[PDB]
């Protein structure tokens, strides 16, 4: 297949959770939130990601509770039976910007555009892929390269040819924190966000693998140990031959 | 009398793990079959715990699968033990019989063992292959999609037959729910075959790295061979720690992550790595059925080693070409594996095809032809 | 007693009556006559705010 | 073609006598950097060529036939692409 | 020497079904063993494909038994099948254990095979009760309830232990999902328990209705139990036949049609059929931990009958006293199983303790002094 | 419990399906639906049964196509998302009279009808107890009997007091094939309907039945002669002792 065919290999970043202990950096995970919740958000759903899941990791349980509230989710039928709204919940999901594929399709001349709860996992390059891809976008397309009419030229997509117009410009957010909103720092928030959102028991999971790494590192050197210890008597042993 | 010897139950375990006679010299690659043991007990403690939290149905099968990543507690651990154990279930089954095709395992009196351990390892690739459609992402629908085809290919019947294993006009909810329980149920009867195997083997006993009788030098079990067994415990659950804890998708497909979508097609749909070998001797034969029994018989070849390998004496360790000839046909399997995941696209084409014959003609031309020469030379050498 | 759902407002101590067996409870939920046992059990609860209990 | 202990199936043995030491009182370790480094060396020694060899071969093949993959699919290779379809 | 023979694995067959030597007299009631082989082999069959349609969530349980009832090809009657045969399991299992005590199968030398069969009585306890709430219909759910608090009795960690049974606050979806997943291993367990304690029989033999040794006279169990068996499985089948087809849901709740309500609590929560007289035992004392120990002292009692027995005759052909104590204590628990399904009230509340009171005593007291004294009567009698 | 705790036990009535080798009476089942339809149909959902469940049982392909392209259904939402209605298939499901429990029990003063498709199977007595309830209205209830508000006495119905009022009255529905509309005849037809909505394999399992009865049998018998065969030489063996 042509390099075109598969799409431009996006470049390795230094994101701060790569290295064995490494965690997320959370100031990048809250301003990453932000830059979904401004700007992905109209196209794009979180559908994995509940309210509580934000708390302790980007956000309190008061600011959680209060993006949760101002929302409207459907309640149980009331006594006669008719629908009725509620407030939401930390429980409640983050929900998405469409009622079906085919409003999405509509918004969207025709191009579905994917839940991103597990678009980190679910694309080679992960982070680096989502950095590259939002930042990729050329001001001319290659001389020669035809786009079929509502796609927009960008070489990490498979083909060229992709349904998202670039979003990302300078300041398009204002971050709460000061942190100058630059395409490049939009992208590499948003990037390490999703990837949090795809893998939220990262952190976690690395401070118990080096607990683990530890453990059976020890238990691999005394088992050496053991083992020759136990086995030098059968390595030691000596003959004397006197044929019959 | 001991008790351990005395008591007909406590006496068959002594038999298996205490005071079963063992050559003094195994190596290291006898540590594969204790392995194997262990990825079965882990397969088994992770795939219950599974079970207890997984929905079949297609409609909240891929959804049950990312509540046990992000609800369940440790659920992020089990699904990736999970995962990744299969991957070293396929590796240490791998080495399991490289190492009995090097030490000729397969010889008279160990005809019975290596059989059904041929058989073995045909319930082990589908076991896999139906757990890897419960995740019910595009690889597990695609997957599924075009290895169940293959059925159609037995003649007249074929086609009815494929209809009957989905339980209805294409791979969807009845066929998921069907690889369910049959995902279940498989790793029981491989556990029983996996007994079968070491019982028959027990009449023989272990044969070892000098291919010569053991029955002169014997060592118990245990000790030696249970402290020996730890240190690849530790160095399999050092390997394990670094994919589970530290990189637990390396070894996956990222499709697998998007729902399964009838409708699009995924860019290549590939088995998982441990099936690519097979693959590539299917694409080989041009014809549907002719790839697919080629690929049938890549595995089920291996049912006459005993009576192709014509040499006098057992196994390579004292045989210089038939070590060289085992090395290539080692690295040609890999070479396959290779192959069967690249795009069917000039010059690998051609490539596959080649390395399928070098597969085949190991077993039916090079192993008699040298082993018939080297038993000469071992004659003529010397006298 | 054996656990249906007391019909509220109901009772002959205006609380709640059990249709199942005919036991009343009061308005405290005491129970009163029938062959109930015990008074209708409190969960543990707390007033996180005035105009809201969690239960 | 296997007994069990006391009647293996061992030909009859007679005039070997075969001694050891306890583990308690023997050093586990005695040797260690000699085999290390000497005994490691001679026994990856005479084996290198038989994995060498084959590794060396499949390896060259491989980087051959993906080269030659990649060029296809180059616009330079165009006009042996559409020969080799 | 005879392949079947010469052999390992052929061998072992041979010595279980073919040239396993029997005693030549072995009566109608030695018959159960192989029933109960055959029910676990049609629950496995049954289980498995049920499972293959069922669905373990919450929402969609009691709608995927109805999906198999009504749309799934002959779904009715692998439903009816496989609870008629949970059933058929327990009537056979109660006849076994009921030969085993009169004829004195638990004495030396059989207090092994008799001791793991205990533990197999509790594995198909728990296995039905599995799965019989998978159904989720009423009296599943508010069965699940009721037997699952009785583990809050457990001092200090007993309430904490149900929430980590249930997986949440009360019985729900999580319950639902893990009773899936240990219904299906437990046959499998419970299949390990039986061939364990027939292994552990094996060093005996099989015991016979005059309680003497066979060894005199013995009969190889092809042909003759082979084709004895045949007799008792057409039986079987014929009684299977009647309820399968003909009365499928006689020996059902009918709330079981109804799906689980939380919200309403059925008129009278019972166990299936074949658990009520450990309910009626429980009821008897009034204490909750104190009826959860009676009522598995119940069964853990069973393994105290090698020791109070003090017979030196096995088995109660020739004892006159011990005949009519085991025909009240068998009638004593069918009287307990039918008082387990009555109201709670008088009298049947009395009645119930006095009946406990008498299944103990046949251990405690009656047993040890009726067969001391018959040793004595044998005695004298015969000077 | 008082025997009103429990209600009356229903009387056995000889139903055309009682019988080891007796199917329903078909007829009984078509004159059953129309009962169902034209006035249980009002509280009552039949929700597991489909259209395609009555062809060849009460009603024709082309009968019951009818009856489903008369309803509306949901269809998969238009191009812009938009919800849309469809003529229903032989596939659908006959559909319920209320959205939600809510509005079914604000319709019948708090009480929810069930569901009628297991019904038969859900209560002691089945078809016998389904008849003997919707003809056991007694025009007074027994004196000293007090009923709460909403509720009709009833034998039959554990406690006395139902939440539904008697429905079936001499000729509420008039049947197609001409037969008397008797509250007990539609009681029966509409019993022996919904013993057919609960059990539809009846008739097949009662055949299949029969052939494993007569095939068991007959193994049965030879199982016995075969048995008989092969035993009689230990059964016949004689013995001759002399004393050593
Ligand atoms: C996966 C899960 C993790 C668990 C790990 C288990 C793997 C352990 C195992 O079976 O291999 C260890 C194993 C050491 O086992 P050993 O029992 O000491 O000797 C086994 C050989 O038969 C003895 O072979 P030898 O004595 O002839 O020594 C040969 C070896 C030298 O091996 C030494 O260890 C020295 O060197 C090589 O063959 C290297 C090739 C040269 C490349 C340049 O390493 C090898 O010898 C691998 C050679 C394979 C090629
Ligand atoms: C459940 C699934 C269905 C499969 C059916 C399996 C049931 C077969 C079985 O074990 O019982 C047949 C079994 C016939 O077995 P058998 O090998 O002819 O004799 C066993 C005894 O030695 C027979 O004892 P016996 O030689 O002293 O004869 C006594 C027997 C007459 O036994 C018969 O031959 C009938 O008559 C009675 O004990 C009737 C009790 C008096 C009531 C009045 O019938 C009975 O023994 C019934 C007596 C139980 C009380
Ligand atoms: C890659 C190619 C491997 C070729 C191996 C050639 C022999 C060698 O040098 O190995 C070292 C050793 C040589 O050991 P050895 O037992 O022959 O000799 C020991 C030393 N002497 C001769 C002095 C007694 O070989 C092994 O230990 C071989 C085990 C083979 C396992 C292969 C796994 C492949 C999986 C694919 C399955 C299909
Ligand atoms: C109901 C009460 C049954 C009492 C049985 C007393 C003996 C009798 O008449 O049986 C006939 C026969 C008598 O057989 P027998 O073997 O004692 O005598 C044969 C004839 N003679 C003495 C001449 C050699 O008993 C059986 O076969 C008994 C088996 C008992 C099975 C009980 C099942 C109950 C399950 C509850 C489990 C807890
Ligand atoms: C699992 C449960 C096992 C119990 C089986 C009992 C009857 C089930 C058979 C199904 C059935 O309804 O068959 C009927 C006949 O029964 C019969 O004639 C069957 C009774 C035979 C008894 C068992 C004999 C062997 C069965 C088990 C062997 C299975 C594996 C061995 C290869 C009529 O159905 P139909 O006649 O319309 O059917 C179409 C072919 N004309
Ligand atoms: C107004 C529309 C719109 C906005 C704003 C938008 N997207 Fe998208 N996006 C799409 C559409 C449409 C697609 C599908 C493109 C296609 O498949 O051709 C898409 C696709 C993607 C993909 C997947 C590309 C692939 O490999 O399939 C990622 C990742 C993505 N968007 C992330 C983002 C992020 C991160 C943001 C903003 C911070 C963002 N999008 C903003 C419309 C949008
Ligand atoms: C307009 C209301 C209404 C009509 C018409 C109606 N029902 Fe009901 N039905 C109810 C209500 C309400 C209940 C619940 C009664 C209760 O639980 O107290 C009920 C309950 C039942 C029960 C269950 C009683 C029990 O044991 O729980 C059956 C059976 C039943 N109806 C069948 C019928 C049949 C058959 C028809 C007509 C041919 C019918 N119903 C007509 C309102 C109705
Ligand atoms: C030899 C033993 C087994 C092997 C090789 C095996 C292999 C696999 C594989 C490859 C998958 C796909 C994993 C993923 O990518 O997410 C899987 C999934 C699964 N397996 Fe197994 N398995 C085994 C035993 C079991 C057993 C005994 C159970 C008991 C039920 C089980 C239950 C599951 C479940 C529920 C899933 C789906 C959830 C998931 O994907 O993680 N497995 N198995
Ligand atoms: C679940 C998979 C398996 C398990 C758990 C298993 C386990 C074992 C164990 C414990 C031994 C004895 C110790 C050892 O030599 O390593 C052994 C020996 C053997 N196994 Fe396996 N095995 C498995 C699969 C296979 C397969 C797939 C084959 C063949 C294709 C096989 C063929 C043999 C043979 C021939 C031996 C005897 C080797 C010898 O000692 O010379 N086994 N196996
Ligand atoms: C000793 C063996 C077994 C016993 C005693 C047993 C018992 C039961 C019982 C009592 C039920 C409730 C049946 C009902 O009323 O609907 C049931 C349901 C079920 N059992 Fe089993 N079972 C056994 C083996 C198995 C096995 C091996 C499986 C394999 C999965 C299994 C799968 C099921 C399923 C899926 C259900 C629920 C669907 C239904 O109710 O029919 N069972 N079992
Ligand atoms: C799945 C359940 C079971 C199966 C398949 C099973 C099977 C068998 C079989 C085939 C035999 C030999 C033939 C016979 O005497 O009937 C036997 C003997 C025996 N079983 Fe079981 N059994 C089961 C459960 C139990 C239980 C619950 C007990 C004890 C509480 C038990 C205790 C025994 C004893 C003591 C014997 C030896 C009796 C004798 O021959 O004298 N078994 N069983
Ligand atoms: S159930 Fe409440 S009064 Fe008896």
């Amino acid at each position: 297949m042509t390099a075109a065919e598969h799409g431009l290999h996006p470049a390795e970043y230094p994101w701060p959770q790569n290295g064995m202990l490494s965690t997320f950096d959370h100031a990048s995970l809250r301003r990453g939130y932000q830059v979904y919740k401004e700007v992905c958000a109209a196209c794009h759903s979180l559908d994995r990601i509940a309210w509580r899941n934000l708390v302790g990791v980007t956000h309190t349980t008061d600011e959680a509770k209060a993006f949760a509230e101002e929302l409207e989710y459907d309640d149980e039928p009331d006594d006669e039976g008719n629908p009725r709204k509620r407030p939401g919940k930390l429980a409640d999901y983050i929900p998405g910007p469409y009622p079906n594929e085919q409003a999405a399709r509509a918004a969207n001349q025709g191009a579905l555009p994917p839940d991103l709860s597990l678009i980190a996992k679910a694309r080679h390059g992960g982070a680096d892929y989502i950095f590259a891809l939002l930042t990729g976008y050329p001001d001319e397309p290659p001389a020669g390269v035809v786009l079929a009419p509502g796609m927009n030229y960008n070489p990490y997509f498979p083909g060229g040819g992709i349904g998202m117009a670039r979003t990302l410009f300078d300041g398009v957010v204002e971050y709460e924190d000061g942190t100058p909103a630059t395409t490049s720092q939009m992208a590499k928030d948003v990037a390490a966000f999703l990837t949090w959102a795809a893998e939220p028991e990262h952190d976690e999971r690395k401070k118990l693998g080096l607990k683990a790494i530890i453990v059976i590192s020890a238990m691999l050197g005394l088992s050496v140990y053991i083992k020759k210890f136990k086995w030098s008597p059968i390595k030691n042993r000596k003959f004397i031959y006197n044929p019959p | 009398m001991a008790l351990r010897k005395k008591n007909s139950l406590l006496n068959m375990a002594n038999s298996y793990v205490l005071d079963s006679p063992q050559p003094s010299n195994l190596n290291y690659f006898w540590n594969f079959g204790s392995l194997l043991a262990l990825c079965l007990v882990i397969q088994l403690a992770t795939g219950i715990t599974l079970a207890m939290h997984y929905t079949s149905h297609a409609s909240l099968a891929f959804d049950s699968v990312e509540h046990i990543m992000r609800d369940v507690n440790f659920g992020w651990f089990i699904r990736y033990a999970h995962a990744n154990t299969a991957s070293f279930f396929f590796i240490c089954i791998y080495a399991h019989m490289g190492r009995n095709i090097y030490y000729g395992s397969y010889k008279t009196p160990r005809v019975l063992p290596w059989s059904i351990g041929v058989i073995i390892f045909l319930l082990l690739i589908i076991t896999a292959f139906m757990g890897y459609v419960l995740v019910f992402g595009q690889m597990s629908l695609w997957g599924a999609t075009v290895i169940c085809n293959l059925v159609s290919a037995i003649p007249w019947l074929g086609e009815d037959i494929v209809h009957f294993l989905w339980g209805g006009f294409s791979v969807g909810n009845p066929t998921l729910q069907r690889f369910f329980a049959l995902h279940y149920l498989m790793p029981f009867v491989l556990a029983v075959f996996a007994l079968l195997h070491l019982i028959a083997l027990h009449t023989a006993g272990s044969s070892n790295p000098l291919g010569i009788t053991s029955n002169v030098d014997k060592l118990s079990m245990h000790p030696y061979y249970s402290f020996k067994d730890l240190i690849t415990v530790f160095a399999f659950l050092l390997m394990f720690t670094l994919f589970v804890f530290f990189s637990p998708d390396k070894l996956g497909h990222p499709d697998n992550y998007i729902p399964a979508n009838p409708m699009v097609t995924p860019a290549s749909i590939v088995p998982e790595w441990y099936l690519l070998p097979f693959y590539a001797i299917l694409r080989a034969i041009p014809d549907k059925l002719g790839g697919v029994i080629a690929m049938v018989a890549a595995i089920l070849i291996l049912l006459i080693l005993p009576i192709v390998d014509r040499s006098i004496i057992r196994g390579n360790a004292f045989k210089p070409i038939s070590k060289l000839l085992f090395g290539f046909f080692i690295c040609n399997f890999l070479l396959l594996g290779v192959l069967g995941q690249v795009h069917i696209e000039p010059p690998f084409i051609v490539l596959g095809q080649i390395c399928t014959i070098f597969y085949f003609s190991y077993f039916l031309i090079l192993l008699p032809m040298v082993s018939t020469i080297e038993n000469i030379f071992f004659y003529i050498g010397s006298l | 007693h054996l656990g249906c759902v007391p019909i509220g407002e109901a009772g002959d101590f205006g609380g709640w009556f059990c249709p199942c067996h005919g036991s009343h409870y009061d308005i405290s939920g005491r129970i009163r006559r029938g062959p109930a046992p015990l008074n209708l059990e409190i969960p543990e609860y707390d007033f996180a705010d005035a105009e809201t209990l969690v239960i | 073609y296997m007994g069990w202990w006391g009647h293996m199936g061992s030909p009859p043995q007679k005039g070997i006598a075969g001694y050891t030491i306890s583990p308690f009182a023997a050093r586990p370790f005695a040797g260690v950097v000699h085999a290390a480094i000497f005994n490691t060396f001679r026994r990856t020694k005479n084996q290198a060529l038989f994995v060498i060899l084959p590794v060396s071969f499949f390896y060259y093949v491989w980087t051959q036939a993906s080269e030659k993959n990649e060029w296809l699919y180059t616009k330079a290779g165009r006009h042996e692409l559409a020969k080799a379809l």
